[PDB]
RNA sequence: ACACCCAG
């Protein structure tokens, strides 16, 4: 832009309001023009960027006088509004995702990642026949897992109308049709949620997350779901402390059947003192645990 | 300079961009002016 | 205080509670040679 | 845009 030195980048002097090059100090161009608002409005709200770019339509307000009403007791000018059937689907899905996420009290950043995942899939258009609620509820599952805090399928299925089988199929098909790799869950990621819901203290939480990580690392129970070893970790940490919790209350939070938690407990039991940390205040002795 | 039929407008003059500029307000988001929104409704009804 | 002479009048002096107000001259001083201009008016902007 | 507020 500078005549003598065109290669140098222009530095901006907003205080002095002009374009100056930093070699010879010549002022190029004209006075800088602010692109922001002059007040501290004559502009409207921006289009939602994730919503597809439609039209800059306005709305018609309520009638104010006799000239705004027809003689059969109604307004002459009606608030007809254009919107694409694709934008109607995106809006109704986004309005379902915020409903879905706020039922389990997700933060807004998971919602924004879900809406990013929904818009990316919907424009790529590989999921033609599956219901919009099913694909949206699967995108909420992935965005929860991609932020390092995944959820149980039963936890998401409790909120949505969509069954576990259907969201499972939608979860498989989205990963295949997005070429997106997502990390495998562990037992430590399902520890803070499953322990605070049952009203257990921090030291009980630390004991539960230690015996769960030790069981996975030692590889004592192949092929069991991480839910079944997390609830077993809660069951030992609660039965070997003051705050006792029965299998019904633990399994209700975990969705794990009161069969499955015993099936998990019949093999993790006989090596109990190896799993516990060396600095745990044992309110209940290890040999005093019930033989379940 | 002013005929009576010229007051009954049949073509609507669209203002230039210097009359209705688009602002940038806390990030990359072009907030259009009220005239641009109103001229959007003019074209949509006229096309309809 | 300057010449050391007694002031002929007798000054009324004593402890009085005073407050300092947030209206401070460093928050109010403002000058502008040439600066940014508005997107619509091409006139100088509003306020320091 | 609105609130609050400075000076007369």
């Amino acid at each position: 832009t500078c005549p003598n030195h065109p290669d140098a980048i222009l530095v901006e002097d907003y205080r002095a309001g002009d374009m100056i090059c930093p070699e010879c100090g010549l002022v190029v161009g004209d006075r800088v023009i602010d692109v922001g608002s002059e007040w501290r409005s004559r502009v409207g709200d921006s289009q939602n960027p994730l919503l597809s770019d439609g039209d800059l339509s306005t709305m018609i307000g309520k009638g104010t006088g006799a000239a705004s009403f027809d003689e059969f007791g109604n307004s002459k000018y009606q608030n007809r509004r254009t919107m694409s059937s694709s934008d109607r689907a995106m809006m109704n899905a986004f309005k379902e995702i915020t409903t879905m996420a706020d039922r389990i009290n997700l933060p807004r950043n998971i919602v924004d990642r879900t809406n990013n995942l929904f818009k990316q899939v919907y424009e790529q258009k590989s999921l033609k026949g599956r219901a919009n609620d099913a694909i949206a509820s699967a995108c909420l599952y992935i965005a929860c897992r991609q932020e390092g805090v995944p959820r149980t399928f039963k936890e998401i299925c409790a909120v949505s109308r969509i069954s576990k089988k259907e969201i499972g199929r939608c979860f498989k098909l989205i990963l295949k049709a997005l070429e997106t790799s997502v990390d495998l869950i562990t037992t430590g990621d399902f520890m803070s949620r499953f322990c605070s819901n049952l009203c257990l203290p921090k030291q009980v939480q630390m004991a539960a997350t230690h015996i769960a990580r030790k069981a996975v690392e030692l590889d004592l129970v192949p092929g069991r779901s991480p839910i079944s070893v997390a609830a077993a970790a809660i069951y030992m940490a609660s039965q070997a402390s003051a705050e006792k919790r029965t299998q019904k209350e633990i399994g209700d939070i975990a969705g794990v059947a009161d069969v499955t938690i015993r099936q998990s407990y019949r093999l993790i039991y006989p090596r109990a003192p190896d799993l516990f940390p060396t600095d745990f205040k044992f309110d209940t002795p290890v040999d005093k645990l019930p033989q379940l | 300079y002013a005929r009576p039929e010229w007051m009954i407008v049949t073509v609507l003059p669209v203002p230039p961009l210097s009359v209705r500029p688009a602002v940038v307000m806390q990030g990359s988001a072009r907030n259009q002016d009220d005239l641009t929104h109103k001229l959007a409704d003019i074209v949509k009804i006229n096309n309809q | 205080g300057f010449t050391g002479r007694k002031i002929t009048s007798q000054i009324f002096i004593g402890p009085t509670y005073y407050q300092r107000l947030k209206h401070m001259v460093d928050d109010k001083i403002h000058s502008r040679a040439r600066g940014p201009i508005q997107i619509l008016n091409r006139q100088p902007m509003e306020g320091r």
